[PDB]
């Protein structure tokens, strides 16, 4: 409908709004934008101990969003948080996904099924079952550039050579693993090598940064003269 | 004798004088103002320092009839050596804008006061050109190619306005306009860059038209023009060579440095914001104080 006001509101209000958008966007499988709102939700929000629910639940949700991407939240995020007691489930999941073990991921969720259900992060975890496999073959892509089908199956305990090809195809459709299969020739060959200052893509990266800097250059200007007006208009000693 | 006229520097004294002189004879309707130009000559750089009118008539019935007073040229020489001996006759301005063949014959006359070939300085006084307010040509005599005879002809030799230093002072005084082209700030050069594209494009359009008229309407092939055009096709940038690719890398190199600068300013601009809000903070307190302070003032009047 799109009429939400920023005109005469508080920052807490902005923090509230952003948290709701993140949930909707994350499950509609648009994690990029859900992540970008949840970071902002935390920033816009005040940081105090009367703000502890908000801080705790927005830090929990953010990390679930990174695993959905395929990223790993920082280990250091969890240990140096003074809310480390309740981020005990999440330290575990971030580890299970990293190590790629299927067995560890199932076992962890079975314990903290209830814990996750409270904070509405259980819904995210069903899909993190898919995400185990993806991380595990992201490791495989970075270690090995040419790796026979059998070798992948032995490491990761996958049933058939045909099966693991289907799984890699899905991933390279979305362009994460960026590999290309050779079925006939019986290997998978990593196709990522970057070297992109030779392409025109850095012009597009530079468009955003100048655009970003521009945004502040307008914002200061409009706000700054605004309080000054009243003070001259009003009596002074 | 020398064929040295490769650069022609013009003092702005010459262009405004030619503007006046046309109007002090009142020539019009392809009648011309023919006067002398003085300066230094017999040299690689010609500096056109001064200009004067002469008595002159121009007949429209036959272009081989005009008047000129010879005795005037001899008497003006005596006088100008006394003011300045660095001034000598170097040739003649002609109002133009149309160059004619009879002007070669006027040229011959002026070749009897100066050792060098005379400079014929076309100064458009009608102000139809938005550029070229000076075009310079010098008569030289050469065997022309393609079975052609020896022709006496006026070849273009580079000219630019550069101003003397003594002239400069007045140029500064009379220019009090903002100057649309002056090479200023970001603004001034974005206006220029557009102006520059339409400049070139029109210049390019004359070449197209010319070429068509050679084989349509049978203009005389002038092989000098055509030679220059061979090199136009030979200095064309060709894509897909490692040179063009390095240029696209260099556009990112340059924009890279522009990005770091843009961030650095964002901190200055935010610095200014911070510093105002501190002032406003204080001002809230000062205005609050007035309200308390009144009570203190009111009480005194009652007492005393």
């Amino acid at each position: 409908k799109l009429e939400y006001p920023h005109t005469d509101v508080s920052s807490s209000l902005e923090a509230r709004y952003f948290f709701y958008l993140s949930k909707i966007n994350a499950i509609q499988l648009d994690y990029s934008t859900a992540n970008e709102y949840i970071i902002a939700a935390i920033r816009k929000a005040p940081h105090n101990s009367k703000s502890l629910g908000f801080l705790q639940q927005s830090n929990k949700l953010h990390c679930c969003i990174q695993l959905l991407m395929g990223d790993i939240p920082e280990l250091s995020f969890f240990h140096q948080s003074n809310m480390q007691k309740s981020l005990l489930p999440y330290y575990h999941l971030t580890k299970a996904v990293k190590l790629g073990d299927l067995k560890k991921f199932t076992s962890t969720i079975t314990k903290y099924k209830q814990l996750l259900l409270k904070d509405d992060t259980y819904q995210l975890c069903v899909r993190l079952r898919s995400n185990v496999i993806k991380t595990g073959i992201r490791i495989i892509s970075l270690t090995y550039k040419k790796i026979s089908l059998r070798d992948i199956c032995l490491k990761l305990n996958l049933d058939s050579e045909q099966t693991v090809e289907y799984m890699v195809s899905r991933a390279i459709r979305d362009g994460v693993i960026e590999a290309k299969i050779n079925h006939e020739d019986g290997f998978i060959e990593t196709t990522e090598l970057l070297n992109i200052y030779d392409s025109e893509d850095p012009q597009q990266v530079f468009d955003e940064r100048i655009k970003f800097a521009n945004q502040l250059h307008d914002e200061y200007l409009v706000s700054m003269r605004y309080p000054e007006d009243k003070k001259t208009q009003q009596n002074e000693k | 004798m020398s064929l040295q006229h490769e650069k022609v520097t013009i003092a702005p004294l010459v262009l405004l004088s030619a503007l006046d002189h046309y109007e002090r004879t009142q020539t019009k309707e392809n009648k011309r103002c023919v006067g002398v130009i003085l300066g230094d000559a017999n040299s690689s750089t010609i500096r056109v320092t001064n200009s004067f009118a002469l008595p002159f008539e121009e007949d429209e019935k036959n272009s081989d009839v005009w008047f000129l007073d010879h005795n005037y040229i001899e008497n003006m020489n005596e006088m100008c050596k006394k003011i300045n001996a660095k001034e000598k006759l170097i040739g003649w301005y002609h109002s133009g804008p149309k160059l004619r063949a009879s002007d070669l014959k006027i040229n011959e006359l002026f070749k009897k006061y100066t050792q060098n070939n005379p400079l014929l300085l076309i100064v458009d006084v009608k102000q139809q050109g938005v550029g070229l307010p000076t075009d310079a040509y010098v008569a030289i005599e050469q065997v022309k190619d393609d079975g052609t005879s020896t022709e006496k002809t006026f070849l273009h030799l580079p000219c630019t306005i550069e101003a003397e230093e003594a002239e400069e002072i007045g140029v500064e005084h009379l220019l009090r306009d903002v100057r649309d082209q002056a090479a200023g700030g970001l603004s001034i050069r974005l206006t220029n860059q557009l102006k520059s594209l339409k400049g070139l494009q029109s210049k390019l359009k004359d070449v197209v038209e010319y070429l068509d008229k050679v084989i349509n309407k049978e203009l005389p092939i002038n092989h000098t023009i055509l030679g220059k055009l061979q090199d136009v096709f030979n200095l064309l940038p060709n894509l897909g060579t490692p040179d063009d690719d390095e240029i696209d890398v260099e556009n990112h190199d340059r924009i890279n440095i522009s990005n770091n600068l843009q961030k650095a300013l964002t901190v200055k601009t935010n610095d200014e914001l911070m510093v105002i809000y501190i002032s406003n903070l204080v001002r809230s307190i000062i205005a609050f104080d007035d309200l308390i302070e009144n009570k203190i003032q009111n009480k005194k009047i009652q007492e005393q």
